[PDB]
């Protein structure tokens, strides 16, 4: 599966290691909320992230389902 | 440049205990303000960011409020995996600058001393050295002042002394501190006496040996 | 897991020469702003040099012009080449990763450091190697309380750090305290290392303490025996 990333800084897609088919984003708000927006995280898992206290999760399967929130699910 | 400054540098806390350090800065730095923590013999690991954000795997019990020139980081519910030196920084201007460090030592009952002293090995005296060495033992607190009487006269710059890092099953310390002089200076006398004054005792401890006898 | 590894750390004689080098594991360290920051008594944590993600170096004022830094490729390292020392350069160094962190405006750079690697220790001063002398803290009736008695080692004159105490080969830790080293007035280190054992096992029990000096290839066995 081809999945956005967080990891390099010009955020790009990778393909992800063999295990892990799903796609994932998560976003929640630091303390440079108000300054910077909400935090976002990209890349690939095994199994869906578990959700916490105030933060969002999105999960996918096709390629590329996880854009930056800036960014379109192309 | 930015200077931060802790306080305090040192604070006892039992396990259950609310923690609170404060970190003050030479001017404004907004919530530009990190924390670590490290243990010893360990490198510093990243703890909040933000000034209040958590670092992903940090327990919650953790947290730090402020802005401006006033920070505050709080353990709300003391655990022993948490007692280690906590140290801020700023990162704001250039270059980046940590504060002087906090440690959290634990808190317990207070313990004298158990006084030892050790007269120079032969071995030693055969190299025309002379090294005689006071031991206190598992004491608490660490505050413990240490005389040394050739023949009941004071000495001075001639003795130097060492503290242990707080045991981690008692939680007490120990001190060792050694008087060096060459053989010429310690044949012409008789009585080597160490004098140990500390919290845990009514009136100082002395402990002597006369050389040779 | 991500890791950082740093080496070349070492004891050097004033105006002398050393390289630090630092590999990573798990992660590029060129796509985020690496540091190094040391950390030694009456200093504290202080930050001395960074690379950038764009490859840009940057020095403290108290280093500029004496070290340089630079990515090897060849060697998939961060080297540290650190010349014309000085006694106040001895310090731990820790080789330090910045925080990248996205938002919906960007990309942020350190913000604080998250990833630090284990430390090297590097040592600045006049004295040369030296293996350390060993005398034996014999226990007597002046180091007996009730049912406990007090031996140790005196490990004297040696550089640089570290030595490696340990009583007989391992076999015994309850009891040990082994103290912090203090710099004498010669350049020299100096350390004792005690262990409080029942009075009644100076018969039943030989105590063997071994020194290890590493520098100076110097290994000690010092039987103590009450005098």
């Amino acid at each position: 599966i081809v999945c956005h990333t967080t990891a390099t800084s010009p955020i790009s897609a990778v393909t992800c290691p063999p295990g892990e088919n799903l796609c994932y984003r998560k976003m929640w708000c630091d303390a440079f909320c108000s300054s910077r927006g909400k935090v976002v995280e990209l890349g690939c898992a095994a199994t869906c992230p578990s959700k916490k206290p105030y933060e969002e999760v999105t999960c996918c399967s096709t390629d590329k389902c996880n854009p930056h929130p800036k960014q379109r699910p192309g | 440049e930015i200077v931060l400054t802790q306080s305090p540098s040192s604070l006892s806390a039992s396990v259950g205990d609310r923690v609170t350090i404060t970190c003050q800065a030479s001017q404004d730095i907004s919530n530009y303000l990190n924390w670590y923590q490290q243990k010893p013999g360990k490198a510093p690991k990243l703890l909040i960011y933000a000034a209040s954000s958590l670092e992903s795997g940090v327990p919650s019990r953790f947290s730090g409020s402020g802005s401006g020139t006033d920070f505050t980081l709080t353990i709300s519910s003391q655990q022993p995996e948490d007692f280690a030196t906590y140290y801020c920084q700023q990162a704001n201007s250039f270059p980046y600058t940590f504060g002087q460090g906090t440690k959290v030592e634990i808190k317990r009952t207070v313990a004298a001393p158990s006084v030892f002293i050790f007269p120079p090995s032969d071995e030693q005296l055969k190299s025309g050295t002379a090294s005689v060495v006071c031991l206190l033992n598992n004491f608490y607190p660490r505050e413990a002042k240490v005389q040394w009487k050739v023949d009941n006269a004071l000495q001075s710059g001639n003795s130097q002394e060492s503290v242990t890092e707080q045991d981690s099953k008692d939680s007490t310390y120990s001190l060792s501190s050694t008087l060096t002089l060459s053989k010429a200076d310690y044949e012409k006398h008789k009585v080597y006496a160490c004098e140990v004054t500390h919290q845990g005792l009514s009136s100082p401890v002395t402990k002597s040996f006369n050389r040779g006898e | 897991e991500v890791q950082l590894v740093e080496s070349g750390g070492g004891f050097v004689q004033p105006g002398g020469s050393l390289r630090l080098s630092c590999a990573a594991s798990g992660f590029t360290f060129s796509n985020f702003d690496m540091h190094w920051v040391r950390q030694s008594p009456g200093k504290g944590l202080e930050w001395v040099s960074g690379l950038d993600h764009s490859g840009g170096a940057h020095y403290a004022g108290s280093v500029k012009g004496r070290f340089t830094i630079s990515r090897e490729d060849a060697k998939n390292s961060l080297d540290l080449q650190m010349n014309n020392l000085r006694v106040d350069d001895t310090a731990v160094y820790f080789c330090v990763r910045g925080t990248l962190y996205h938002y919906t405006s960007g990309s942020y750079y350190s913000d604080a450091f998250d990833i630090w690697g284990q430390g090297t220790l590097v040592t600045v001063s006049s004295a040369s190697v030296k293996g350390p002398s060993v005398f034996p803290l014999a226990p007597s009736s002046k180091s007996t309380s009730g049912g406990t008695a007090a031996l140790g080692c005196l490990v004297k004159d040696y550089f640089p750090e570290p030595v490696t105490v340990s009583w007989n080969s391992g076999a015994l830790t309850s009891g040990v305290h082994t103290f912090p080293a203090v710099l004498q007035s010669s350049g020299l280190y100096s350390l004792s290392s005690v262990v409080t054992v029942p009075s009644s096992s100076l018969g039943t029990q030989t105590y063997i303490c071994n020194v290890n000096h590493k520098p100076s290839n110097t290994k000690v066995d010092k039987k103590v025996e009450p005098k």
